[PDB]
RNA sequence: CCGGCCGUCGCCGGCAGUCGAGAGUGGACGGGAGCGGCGGGGGCGGCGCGCGCGCGCGCCCGCCCCCGGAGCCCCGCGGACGCUACGCCGCGACGAGUAGGAGGGCCGCUGCGGUGAGCCUUGAAGCCUAGGGCGCGGGCCCGGGUGGAGCCGCCGCAGGUG
RNA sequence: AGGGGGACGGCGGAGCGAGCGCACGGGGUCGGCGGCGACGUCGGCUACCCACCCGACCCGUCUUGAAACACGGACCAAGGA
């Protein structure tokens, strides 16, 4: 609404702010984010620690599909199957361990973070990580790859 | 003429960018039109499957 | 005319502050009476929080609640939250306890009732006990939101560790100069 | 030369030069700055040492109050106004004192 | 409940009228109109209204009944009263005091009924 | 039953009557003792004066412990040192007067605010009139009027200061609780003097009116009330 | 002796002798309505002595008698009978003011029924 | 400086009808059972007596009144104008202001969704007005004429709004 | 410690035995005091119309500085950011 703004209340006073000495001129100090190297040096280099220059390895075409490897930590691994499957530690047609197909659930690379339950499991994925498998094999599970 | 951020944006052709679209008030009318066209042709070729092949 | 200075006359910690929907407003109309007429500093603090804005009442994550209620000496006590309780998937162990919070998410409510605890709304709590009687009080972390990594010493100073505002994270965005002594200077 | 005379805590000790934390005055904030100084420019400051001595006497006096049961006054009541005392004048009647007439010594 | 359906209708203009720095409400089942809580007939389960009898003699006193759910068609019971002023006021004071209906309205009811009777009995004042 | 709770209520009420009578007895007796105290300590100085002068030597008193300080110059344009020193003495607007413990620290504190004050040695009548007539306590940061006595009793109970006469007694005979008993009193708000203020922007010894007087505050308070 | 108020206390206004606008008298493209002059040369804002006063919140009237008509009531504005009852019980400090827009055929009924209610009317006989 | 008044700020302010100007748990029995207390003053110093054992009066003692009322003449079953809790009340301290910031306007203009069994040819809007009054102000209400068909209050909503 | 004379907790190892008043220089005034005029005179800090006499530069804006011998402003309506 515009029945609440500042101006619809700052109507009487001679200028809506913007003082009377340095008046609200059109564009004092260049259009847009100009300067940068000449008189807004202070701001541009104490609020953006670097804006000028470049860093190498130009890469001429990055189809962002040869690097689509989303991940999931162990401490979030056990939430891909229902709670019921896990309910069975040794019971109701559940032997040593079930299998979780992380690619089937959408995640490729299984990272490692946090503390995983003491219950043997099988993980299927494309990419493991050193801790992500040291913990998995310490628990009593096993790791399996795909394409 | 900044104070905190450094983000720059496209919409400025000094000869106007106004002269391009605002009209999307079609949207409901266009939905009605396309839906009615599907009703029509699905009636015209009756027994053949809706989505065709 | 006295020589006092006036710039600190009015305390900005407002008294009857933003209170806009009738359920919370009515809770305030209830605990105001308790705050007036009961020496229980617990009610003072609870009412003082029923005013705060949501960015000042972050959601109490249930894993935090578990690992802060497990601590010794805190058995069979109602744990009270002024914010809200969002369940965690970092925790597998079914809960064990009894809460009292404004709003509780559906998943967390399912799991608490499965655990066999209870859910207490502030009216239930007040009628249960007119004051803090064996009640632990918590709060979700309030330095949690993102903008805190933006705040602080302005980045580009010699030893900030703050997050600037850039529109991606690519290699070409801010990492040019003032970042690597191969390009003029480093922070 | 900004730190010539200031005095502050010491926090690092190298071979033959110590670090020092001192308060530098700048525009209206006051900074707690840290520096290195070869030990030939520093020296102790009795300011704290006198306080430590009077601490020792305070604690000894407290112990002695424990022993005698009497609560003496602990340190540093500030300087009070003069007491009412008798000035004996046996010896003469006071000297008459009177202004010196002007004279010129160029 | 009695406070929920008060926080909902307190400034949502329903019978409310505000002008010349005053508030009044025109709902039936209401004693002295001004105050907008403890002085509704809609929001409370224990409400007593005092009306001038439509036939120009005595008052009519209506009470909400707890009997039956909130079905407005039959939840307000009406009792005519046509007596001398003193006996009429004694009867209303009875009906409230001895019933524990809503003690905090005894005198508001009494004053309104007496004002009704004054309004009715013909006079040059 | 009801007669018995009536008995207990009458017991409780008589308890307050009991207590109040004991209180008033104590107040009256302590006031009499303070009368005798002031008379003795006055006559003692006269006696010492006579005895020294007869001995043929000179008697010098102990120059006082208590002074009374009034601000006389305005609020506009003051220097910063004197600004904060007046803030510390907690005399702020024009024509405010407070009591002051005398010692080496306070003397030099008053010397740097030299021309803004008129200060001297109050006499016990000049303390009695001040506290009785324009003494307002400072309870809960909410100045109030010293009508009853329970106000003083409650706000100074820990120091055994329960009556008006005892409260004046510390201030005139500065005791080991004077600092709190005198933070208790609001600044005295004196009215502009009657008569005149012979030139006010000049030290007293210059024929003006500022600085040490040692007697004349006794004159000035009778007027500035 | 027609109608009396509940209490008729002496009212002491400071002055509502209308405030006028600085130079509402020289020209006529300026009207008497007040407007605080935000200027840098302006005598009235600058508060020179002997100048048109400004309004300051001190000039208010003590809240025990706001709107207290000098005849001894508070005003109130009425349209018809259904909105005249709302003053039955509270009829000793509030006088009806039938509005500019009623018509005779209803205004006579309003006045006559008010007289039954014993509520003094700020507008007794107006049209005929 | 003393007082009256408005407002702002403070009071963790008081109020679900102010258990203080230190006014001071209770519920039962048992035994043993009160010349009213709860063995703190020559403390000489927050805080220890003198209508005490005089309010009808309590299961046959209408009725532990369970309000034909505890006579709590410092009465939360229990409402005074009270409690439009965004309300009402009590105490104290202060009030300068361009640039600028903010809060509040039952201040204002036009249009919309609601709501006044609203007003209106027995006369709407506007216009004028040495007529009556309100508000500190923004402005508002009422009388008189003049005119000929429309307009306004309240909650929300929107703006090419002063 | 006894108990005569005596410091008495104690509230019983003694002191209520039951009201009325002044009051009151007592927690912000009341009279349980009276006088004059009323059908062409009374009332109207409002409430504005005219006239008087004691006391007081023309606004808006730059400016360190405005009444300025600095600049815009004849007057009214409507539009106007």
């Amino acid at each position: 609404p515009s029945r609440l703004r500042k101006t619809r209340k700052l109507r009487g006073h001679v200028s809506h702010g913007h003082g009377r000495i340095g008046k609200h001129r059109k564009h004092p100090g260049g259009r847009g984010n100009a300067g940068g190297m000449h008189h807004h040096r202070i701001n541009f280099d104490k609020y953006h620690p670097g804006y000028f220059g470049k860093v190498g390895m130009r890469h001429y075409h990055l189809k962002r599909n040869q690097s689509f490897c989303p991940t999931v930590n162990l401490d979030k691994l056990w939430t891909l199957v229902s709670e019921q499957t896990r309910v069975n530690a040794a019971k109701n047609k559940t032997g040593a361990a079930p299998i979780i197909d992380v690619v089937r659930s959408g995640y490729y690379k299984v990272l490692g973070k946090g503390k995983l339950p003491k219950q043997p499991v099988i993980v299927k994925a494309k990419f493991f990580s050193r801790r992500a498998e040291e913990k998995i094999k310490g628990v009593g599970g096993a790791c399996v790859l795909v394409a | 003429a900044p104070s905190r951020n450094g983000m720059i944006l496209k919409p400025h052709f000094h000869k106007d960018w106004q002269r391009r679209v605002a009209t999307w008030f079609n949207q409901p009318a266009r939905k009605i039109r396309r839906r009615k066209a599907r009703q029509a042709r699905a009636r015209r070729i009756a027994p053949r499957p809706a989505a065709g092949p | 005319g006295v020589d006092i200075r006036h710039n600190k006359d009015r305390k900005v910690r407002r008294k009857e502050p933003k209170s806009q929907d009738i359920y919370l407003r009515l809770l305030v109309k209830l605990y105001r009476f308790l705050a007036r007429r009961t020496n229980s500093t617990f009610n003072q603090v609870v009412l003082k929080r029923l005013f705060m804005s949501r960015t000042n009442r972050p959601p109490l994550s249930l894993s935090r609640m578990i690992r802060k209620m497990k601590l010794p000496g805190r058995e069979n006590k109602t744990a009270v939250v002024v914010g809200t309780i969002t369940d965690d998937v970092r925790v597998q162990e079914v809960p064990k306890l009894k809460v009292c919070a404004l709003r509780v998410t559906s998943r967390a409510r399912s799991r608490i009732l499965r655990a066999g605890g209870k859910i207490l709304t502030f009216d239930q709590l007040a009628l249960d006990s007119p004051k803090g009687c064996g009640t632990v009080l918590l709060s979700g972390p309030r330095k949690g939101r993102e903008v805190y990594r933006h705040f602080g010493k302005a980045p580009g100073t010699p030893h900030s560790h703050t997050k600037p505002y850039v529109r991606s994270k690519g290699r070409k965005f801010e990492r040019a100069r003032g970042r690597r002594a191969s390009r003029g200077y480093k922070n | 030369k900004c730190y010539h005379g200031k005095t502050g805590r010491v926090y690092n000790v190298t071979q033959h030069a110590v670090g020092i934390v001192v308060n530098k005055q700048v525009k209206g904030k006051i900074l707690a700055k840290r520096i290195n100084v070869r030990i030939e420019h520093i020296k102790h400051s009795k300011s704290r040492d006198s306080f430590l001595k009077r601490v020792k006497e305070n604690d000894q006096k407290k112990k002695e109050a424990k022993e005698k049961g009497t609560w003496v006054q602990l340190k540093r009541q500030p300087a009070p106004p003069r007491e009412a005392h008798f000035v004996r004048t046996n010896g003469k009647e006071p000297e008459l004192l009177e202004p010196i007439p002007y004279e010129f010594m160029a | 409940s009695a406070h929920l359906q008060w926080m909902v209708v307190r400034n949502c203009s329903s019978f409310l009228i505000k002008r010349n720095k005053q508030t009044y409400s025109t709902e039936p089942n209401n004693l002295k109109a001004r105050n907008s809580f403890r002085y509704n007939g809609l929001i409370h389960r224990k409400t007593v209204g005092v009306e001038p009898a439509a036939d120009g003699k005595g008052v009519v006193v209506v009470m909400k009944r707890r009997s039956g759910q909130r079905k407005p068609a039959t939840s307000y019971v009406r009792t005519t009263i046509n007596k001398n002023a003193r006996a009429t006021l004694s009867s209303i004071r009875h009906m409230i005091r001895k019933n524990k209906y809503h003690p905090d309205l005894r005198m508001a009811a009494i004053r309104r009924a007496s004002a009704i009777l004054r309004s009715q009995k013909p006079v040059m004042v | 039953n009801f007669a018995e709770l009536k008995i207990k209520r009458l017991r409780k009420k008589f308890a307050q009557k009991m207590l109040r009578k004991a209180r008033r007895k104590l107040i009256y007796e302590k006031a009499k003792h303070y009368h005798k105290e002031y008379r003795q300590m006055y006559r003692t100085e006269i006696r010492m004066a006579r005895m020294a002068r007869k001995a043929g030597n000179f008697y010098v008193p102990a120059e006082p412990k208590l002074a009374f300080v009034i601000r006389i110059r305005g609020i506009n344009g003051v220097s910063p040192k004197v600004r904060k020193v007046l803030q510390l003495l907690r005399l702020r607007q024009i024509f405010n007067g407070t009591f002051v413990k005398l010692n080496k620290a306070s003397i030099n504190m008053l010397r740097i605010v030299e021309p803004y004050i008129a200060w001297g040695y109050p006499n016990l009548k000049s303390v009695n009139e001040l506290i009785y007539k324009r003494g307002y306590g400072k309870i809960n940061k909410k100045r109030i009027a010293l009508t009853d006595n329970t106000l003083i009793a409650r706000s100074l109970g820990k120091y055994n200061i329960i009556c008006m006469e005892d409260l004046i007694h510390e201030i005139y005979t500065v005791g080991k609780h004077f600092k709190e008993a005198n933070n208790f009193l609001w600044p005295f708000k004196l009215s502009s003097p009657r008569g005149g203020m012979k030139k006010k922007t000049t030290h007293f010894v210059e024929g003006g009116d500022a600085g040490n007087r040692e007697d004349q505050i006794n004159r000035l308070i009778r007027r500035m009330n | 002796a027609a109608l009396r108020p509940l209490v008729k206390p002496k009212i002491v206004k400071k002055r509502t002798k209308k405030f006028i606008r600085h130079q509402s008298d020289r020209y006529v493209k300026i009207k008497r309505n007040w407007r605080k002059p935000r200027g840098i040369d302006n005598r009235v804002r600058r508060r020179f002595k002997g100048q048109i006063l400004m309004p300051n919140i001190g000039y208010g009237s003590n809240k025990k008698t706001k709107h207290m008509l000098p005849s001894g009531f508070r005003k109130f504005l009425v349209h018809n009978v259904k909105e005249l009852e709302v003053l039955l019980m509270c009829n000793k400090s509030y006088c009806a003011e039938i509005a500019h827009n009623v018509s005779s055929k209803n205004r006579k009924a309003i006045v006559e029924r008010a007289a039954q209610l014993a509520i003094r009317v700020t507008n007794p006989n107006a049209r005929l």
